Protein backbone atom coordinates (compact mmCIF):
# COMPACT_ATOMS: atom_id res chain seq x y z
CA UNK A 1 0.00 0.00 0.00
CA UNK A 2 2.75 2.51 0.98
CA UNK A 3 5.19 3.03 -2.43
CA UNK A 4 7.79 5.56 -2.95
CA UNK A 5 8.27 6.91 -6.07
CA UNK A 6 11.29 7.72 -8.29
CA UNK A 7 11.97 9.47 -11.77
CA UNK A 8 12.12 5.81 -13.46
CA UNK A 9 14.93 7.79 -15.87
CA UNK A 10 16.77 10.72 -16.21
CA UNK A 11 20.16 11.94 -18.24
CA UNK A 12 22.27 14.89 -17.16
CA UNK A 13 25.33 16.22 -19.00
CA UNK A 14 29.07 15.68 -16.89
CA UNK A 15 30.00 18.57 -14.70
CA UNK A 16 26.41 19.79 -14.24
CA UNK A 17 24.35 19.49 -11.43
CA UNK A 18 21.14 16.83 -11.43
CA UNK A 19 18.38 16.31 -8.70
CA UNK A 20 16.57 12.88 -8.13
CA UNK A 21 13.20 12.69 -5.94
CA UNK A 22 11.64 10.57 -3.83
CA UNK A 23 7.93 10.86 -3.55
CA UNK A 24 5.76 9.61 -0.79
CA UNK A 25 2.06 8.14 -1.19
CA UNK A 26 1.73 9.17 2.76
CA UNK A 27 2.17 12.80 1.79
CA UNK A 28 5.39 14.99 2.36
CA UNK A 29 8.40 13.22 3.26
CA UNK A 30 9.63 14.41 6.36
CA UNK A 31 12.74 14.01 8.53
CA UNK A 32 10.64 11.10 10.25
CA UNK A 33 10.68 8.95 7.13
CA UNK A 34 15.33 9.32 7.56
CA UNK A 35 15.76 9.56 3.96
CA UNK A 36 18.44 6.95 2.25
CA UNK A 37 19.75 7.31 -0.85
CA UNK A 38 22.27 4.51 -2.65
CA UNK A 39 23.45 3.55 -5.83
CA UNK A 40 23.74 0.89 -7.54
CA UNK A 41 26.39 0.10 -10.38
CA UNK A 42 27.59 -3.12 -12.03
CA UNK A 43 27.37 -6.01 -11.12
CA UNK A 44 24.75 -5.01 -8.24
CA UNK A 45 27.33 -3.41 -6.10
CA UNK A 46 25.34 -1.10 -4.03
CA UNK A 47 27.12 1.94 -2.25
CA UNK A 48 25.19 4.17 0.39
CA UNK A 49 25.47 7.75 -0.57
CA UNK A 50 22.42 9.53 2.21
CA UNK A 51 20.71 8.68 5.34
CA UNK A 52 18.33 10.24 7.47
CA UNK A 53 17.61 12.55 4.88
CA UNK A 54 21.10 15.06 4.73
CA UNK A 55 24.00 12.74 6.10
CA UNK A 56 26.48 11.56 3.71
CA UNK A 57 28.13 8.64 4.14
CA UNK A 58 31.80 8.69 5.27
CA UNK A 59 34.24 8.68 1.63
CA UNK A 60 31.07 9.19 -0.67
CA UNK A 61 32.06 12.43 -2.43
CA UNK A 62 30.56 15.69 -1.37
CA UNK A 63 29.30 16.26 -4.56
CA UNK A 64 26.26 14.02 -3.52
CA UNK A 65 23.84 15.69 -0.99
CA UNK A 66 20.48 14.95 0.26
CA UNK A 67 17.78 17.30 1.21
CA UNK A 68 13.93 17.64 1.56
CA UNK A 69 12.56 19.57 -1.03
CA UNK A 70 8.79 20.89 -0.97
CA UNK A 71 7.41 18.04 -0.12
CA UNK A 72 9.23 15.00 -1.52
CA UNK A 73 13.33 14.26 -1.00
CA UNK A 74 15.45 14.87 -2.85
CA UNK A 75 19.60 13.76 -4.10
CA UNK A 76 21.60 16.71 -5.71
CA UNK A 77 24.75 15.81 -7.77
CA UNK A 78 26.46 19.03 -8.21
CA UNK A 79 28.63 18.23 -10.68
CA UNK A 80 27.76 14.59 -12.02
CA UNK A 81 30.68 12.82 -13.41
CA UNK A 82 30.80 10.56 -16.22
CA UNK A 83 30.99 7.23 -13.78
CA UNK A 84 27.81 8.28 -11.79
CA UNK A 85 25.97 6.89 -14.44
CA UNK A 86 23.80 4.37 -11.89
CA UNK A 87 20.78 3.34 -10.70
CA UNK A 88 19.84 5.60 -7.64
CA UNK A 89 17.40 4.40 -5.34
CA UNK A 90 15.92 5.88 -2.18
CA UNK A 91 14.29 4.49 1.02
CA UNK A 92 12.03 5.72 3.17
CA UNK A 93 11.14 4.58 6.93
CA UNK A 94 7.07 4.54 7.61
CA UNK A 95 6.92 4.05 11.18
CA UNK A 96 7.98 -0.25 11.49
CA UNK A 97 9.41 -0.64 8.10
CA UNK A 98 11.52 0.52 4.97
CA UNK A 99 10.30 0.89 1.55
CA UNK A 100 12.36 0.95 -1.21
CA UNK A 101 11.49 3.36 -4.68
CA UNK A 102 11.78 2.02 -7.70
CA UNK A 103 15.14 3.06 -8.51
CA UNK A 104 16.52 6.09 -11.26
CA UNK A 105 18.57 5.46 -13.87
CA UNK A 106 20.59 7.99 -14.17
CA UNK A 107 22.27 8.68 -17.72
CA UNK A 108 25.48 10.93 -17.71
CA UNK A 109 26.08 11.62 -21.43
CA UNK A 110 29.50 11.71 -23.13
CA UNK A 111 31.54 8.22 -21.65
CA UNK A 112 31.11 6.21 -24.60
CA UNK A 113 34.49 7.09 -25.74
CA UNK A 114 36.29 6.66 -22.73
CA UNK A 115 37.86 9.98 -22.94
CA UNK A 116 36.94 10.75 -19.15
CA UNK A 117 39.66 8.72 -17.96
CA UNK A 118 42.09 10.11 -19.49
CA UNK A 119 41.70 13.10 -16.80
CA UNK A 120 42.17 10.71 -13.87
CA UNK A 121 45.06 10.16 -11.60
CA UNK A 122 46.53 6.92 -11.66
CA UNK A 123 45.86 6.19 -7.71
CA UNK A 124 42.30 6.09 -9.27
CA UNK A 125 42.74 4.71 -12.81
CA UNK A 126 44.47 1.99 -10.95
CA UNK A 127 41.93 1.39 -8.64
CA UNK A 128 39.36 0.85 -11.48
CA UNK A 129 41.73 -1.54 -13.14
CA UNK A 130 42.29 -3.67 -9.83
CA UNK A 131 38.51 -3.82 -9.64
CA UNK A 132 37.89 -4.86 -13.28
CA UNK A 133 39.22 -8.66 -12.84
CA UNK A 134 37.17 -9.56 -9.20
CA UNK A 135 33.84 -7.74 -10.88
CA UNK A 136 34.06 -9.90 -14.06
CA UNK A 137 34.86 -13.21 -12.48
CA UNK A 138 31.81 -12.43 -10.00
CA UNK A 139 29.57 -12.50 -13.45
CA UNK A 140 31.20 -15.61 -14.38
CA UNK A 141 30.44 -17.85 -11.24
CA UNK A 142 27.09 -16.01 -11.54
CA UNK A 143 26.82 -17.57 -15.18
CA UNK A 144 28.19 -21.07 -13.65
CA UNK A 145 25.61 -21.33 -10.82
CA UNK A 146 22.23 -20.04 -13.56
CA UNK A 147 23.98 -23.35 -15.46
CA UNK A 148 23.83 -24.92 -11.96
CA UNK A 149 20.67 -24.52 -11.76
CA UNK A 150 19.09 -25.57 -15.20
CA UNK A 151 21.05 -28.95 -14.62
CA UNK A 152 19.56 -29.83 -11.49
CA UNK A 153 16.48 -30.99 -12.16
CA UNK A 154 18.83 -33.43 -14.95
CA UNK A 155 20.91 -34.55 -12.56
CA UNK A 156 18.16 -35.54 -10.41
CA UNK A 157 16.01 -37.47 -13.03
CA UNK A 158 19.30 -39.44 -13.84
CA UNK A 159 20.10 -39.89 -10.35
CA UNK A 160 16.42 -41.34 -9.60
CA UNK B 1 12.94 8.32 16.97
CA UNK B 2 14.18 5.92 14.42
CA UNK B 3 13.79 2.41 16.26
CA UNK B 4 17.02 0.68 14.53
CA UNK B 5 20.17 -0.19 16.26
CA UNK B 6 22.42 2.99 15.12
CA UNK C 1 37.65 0.55 6.13
CA UNK C 2 34.90 -1.10 6.53
CA UNK C 3 33.50 -3.89 4.45
CA UNK C 4 30.29 -6.37 4.14
CA UNK C 5 31.53 -9.78 2.56
CA UNK C 6 28.61 -12.24 2.12
CA UNK C 7 29.21 -15.94 1.21
CA UNK C 8 28.85 -16.60 -3.06
CA UNK C 9 26.18 -17.80 -4.98
CA UNK C 10 24.15 -20.86 -4.27
CA UNK C 11 21.48 -22.81 -6.31
CA UNK C 12 19.10 -25.13 -4.38
CA UNK C 13 15.79 -26.98 -4.99
CA UNK C 14 12.33 -25.51 -3.66
CA UNK C 15 12.14 -27.15 -0.35
CA UNK C 16 15.19 -26.60 0.45
CA UNK C 17 16.72 -24.41 2.85
CA UNK C 18 19.47 -21.60 2.05
CA UNK C 19 21.82 -20.04 4.78
CA UNK C 20 23.42 -16.64 3.57
CA UNK C 21 26.54 -14.98 5.56
CA UNK C 22 27.33 -11.43 6.05
CA UNK C 23 30.68 -11.08 7.81
CA UNK C 24 31.55 -7.65 8.13
CA UNK C 25 34.74 -6.16 9.46
CA UNK C 26 36.17 -2.33 10.31
CA UNK C 27 33.93 -1.68 12.69
CA UNK C 28 32.77 -2.94 16.76
CA UNK C 29 30.29 -5.44 15.13
CA UNK C 30 27.81 -5.01 17.88
CA UNK C 31 27.26 -1.41 17.62
CA UNK C 32 25.14 -1.17 14.36
CA UNK C 33 22.24 -3.37 13.63
CA UNK C 34 22.73 -5.21 10.48
CA UNK C 35 19.66 -5.31 8.06
CA UNK C 36 18.84 -7.30 5.02
CA UNK C 37 17.09 -6.83 1.61
CA UNK C 38 15.87 -9.16 -1.27
CA UNK C 39 16.16 -8.35 -4.69
CA UNK C 40 14.40 -10.50 -7.10
CA UNK C 41 15.72 -10.30 -10.96
CA UNK C 42 14.44 -6.93 -12.39
CA UNK C 43 12.98 -6.03 -9.80
CA UNK C 44 13.53 -3.71 -6.68
CA UNK C 45 14.48 -3.48 -3.21
CA UNK C 46 12.08 -5.20 -0.47
CA UNK C 47 13.07 -4.56 3.25
CA UNK C 48 13.60 -8.04 4.83
CA UNK C 49 14.30 -6.78 8.28
CA UNK C 50 17.06 -6.24 10.96
CA UNK C 51 18.49 -7.74 13.51
CA UNK C 52 20.14 -6.21 16.05
CA UNK C 53 23.37 -7.29 16.73
CA UNK C 54 23.86 -6.20 20.65
CA UNK C 55 20.85 -7.84 21.93
CA UNK C 56 20.31 -10.64 18.78
CA UNK C 57 16.40 -9.62 18.44
CA UNK C 58 15.18 -9.55 14.63
CA UNK C 59 12.82 -7.58 13.55
CA UNK C 60 10.72 -8.71 10.51
CA UNK C 61 8.89 -7.13 7.65
CA UNK C 62 5.60 -8.23 7.66
CA UNK C 63 5.63 -10.17 4.29
CA UNK C 64 9.08 -12.01 5.19
CA UNK C 65 8.49 -13.53 8.42
CA UNK C 66 8.37 -17.14 8.67
CA UNK C 67 10.49 -18.66 6.36
CA UNK C 68 12.90 -15.82 6.43
CA UNK C 69 15.19 -15.52 9.51
CA UNK C 70 17.55 -13.65 11.12
CA UNK C 71 20.74 -15.18 13.57
CA UNK C 72 24.10 -14.03 14.84
CA UNK C 73 27.43 -15.63 15.55
CA UNK C 74 28.68 -12.39 16.99
CA UNK C 75 31.86 -13.78 18.18
CA UNK C 76 33.16 -14.13 14.32
CA UNK C 77 31.37 -10.67 13.31
CA UNK C 78 28.62 -12.99 11.56
CA UNK C 79 25.30 -12.22 10.47
CA UNK C 80 23.16 -15.00 9.05
CA UNK C 81 20.02 -14.93 6.54
CA UNK C 82 18.46 -18.29 6.85
CA UNK C 83 15.61 -19.23 3.74
CA UNK C 84 13.60 -22.09 4.32
CA UNK C 85 11.03 -24.05 2.37
CA UNK C 86 12.82 -22.30 -0.58
CA UNK C 87 10.13 -21.25 -3.21
CA UNK C 88 10.49 -19.98 -6.91
CA UNK C 89 9.46 -16.78 -6.19
CA UNK C 90 12.55 -16.59 -3.81
CA UNK C 91 15.38 -16.38 -6.65
CA UNK C 92 17.05 -12.73 -5.94
CA UNK C 93 20.34 -11.29 -5.01
CA UNK C 94 19.89 -10.39 -0.91
CA UNK C 95 22.17 -8.34 0.56
CA UNK C 96 23.06 -7.51 3.74
CA UNK C 97 23.92 -3.76 4.96
CA UNK C 98 25.10 -2.18 7.93
CA UNK C 99 22.65 0.84 10.15
CA UNK C 100 21.77 3.15 9.99
CA UNK C 101 19.36 4.69 9.88
CA UNK C 102 18.96 2.62 7.35
CA UNK C 103 21.52 1.50 4.53
CA UNK C 104 24.83 2.80 4.93
CA UNK C 105 27.25 0.40 4.25
CA UNK C 106 26.29 -2.60 1.72
CA UNK C 107 27.29 -6.22 1.33
CA UNK C 108 28.26 -7.46 -2.18
CA UNK C 109 25.37 -9.35 -2.72
CA UNK C 110 24.34 -13.13 -2.96
CA UNK C 111 22.37 -14.41 -5.75
CA UNK C 112 20.09 -17.24 -4.96
CA UNK C 113 19.28 -19.17 -7.31
CA UNK C 114 15.66 -21.68 -6.55
CA UNK C 115 16.19 -24.54 -9.59
CA UNK C 116 12.65 -25.60 -11.48
CA UNK C 117 11.08 -28.19 -9.78
CA UNK C 118 8.48 -28.78 -12.24
CA UNK C 119 11.78 -30.08 -14.47
CA UNK C 120 12.30 -33.24 -12.55
CA UNK C 121 8.48 -34.24 -12.70
CA UNK C 122 8.30 -33.96 -16.65
CA UNK C 123 12.20 -35.44 -17.46
CA UNK C 124 11.62 -37.95 -14.70
CA UNK C 125 10.00 -40.09 -17.43
CA UNK C 126 12.93 -39.49 -20.19
CA UNK C 127 15.41 -41.98 -20.59
CA UNK C 128 19.34 -41.45 -19.73
CA UNK C 129 19.96 -41.20 -23.46
CA UNK C 130 17.57 -38.21 -23.92
CA UNK C 131 18.60 -36.53 -20.40
CA UNK C 132 22.36 -36.66 -21.21
CA UNK C 133 21.74 -35.12 -24.56
CA UNK C 134 19.87 -32.02 -22.53
CA UNK C 135 22.58 -31.77 -19.83
CA UNK C 136 25.38 -31.53 -22.67
CA UNK C 137 23.57 -29.14 -24.85
CA UNK C 138 23.45 -26.73 -22.52
CA UNK C 139 27.39 -26.44 -21.78
CA UNK C 140 27.71 -24.58 -25.44
CA UNK C 141 25.23 -22.02 -24.15
CA UNK C 142 27.06 -21.53 -20.73
CA UNK C 143 30.57 -21.31 -22.76
CA UNK C 144 28.93 -18.78 -25.46
CA UNK C 145 27.96 -16.51 -22.29
CA UNK C 146 30.86 -16.69 -20.24
CA UNK C 147 32.85 -15.58 -23.08
CA UNK C 148 31.26 -12.93 -23.92
CA UNK C 149 31.77 -11.89 -20.28
CA UNK C 150 35.27 -12.19 -20.63
CA UNK C 151 35.17 -9.65 -24.29
CA UNK C 152 33.43 -7.31 -22.46
CA UNK C 153 36.20 -7.48 -19.88
CA UNK C 154 39.01 -7.36 -22.11
CA UNK C 155 36.74 -4.05 -24.02
CA UNK C 156 36.65 -2.38 -20.32
CA UNK C 157 40.33 -3.06 -19.75
CA UNK C 158 41.79 -1.35 -22.45
CA UNK C 159 40.31 2.35 -22.50
CA UNK C 160 41.53 2.05 -18.39
CA UNK C 161 45.21 0.91 -19.91
CA UNK C 162 44.78 3.67 -22.93
CA UNK C 163 44.26 6.27 -19.70
CA UNK C 164 47.17 5.08 -17.57
CA UNK C 165 49.76 5.25 -20.72
CA UNK C 166 48.16 8.58 -22.05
Amino acid sequence: QTVVTQESALTTSPGETVTLTCRSSTGAVTTSNYANWVQEKPDHLFTGLIVGTNNRVPGVPPRFSGSLIEDKAALTITGAQTEDEAIYFCALWYSNHWVFGGGTKLTVLGGSDYEFLKSWTVEDLQKRLLALDPMCEQEIEEIRQKYQSKRQPILDAIEA
Amino acid sequence: GYPGQV
Amino acid sequence: QIQLVQSGPEVQKPGETVRISCKASGYTFTTAGMQWVQKMPGKSLKWIGWINTRSGVPKYAEDFKGRFAFSLETSASIAYLHINNLKNEDTATYFCAREGPGFVYWGQGTLVTVSSGSDYEFLKSWTVEDLQKRLLALDPMMEQEIEEIRQKCQSKRQPILDAIEA
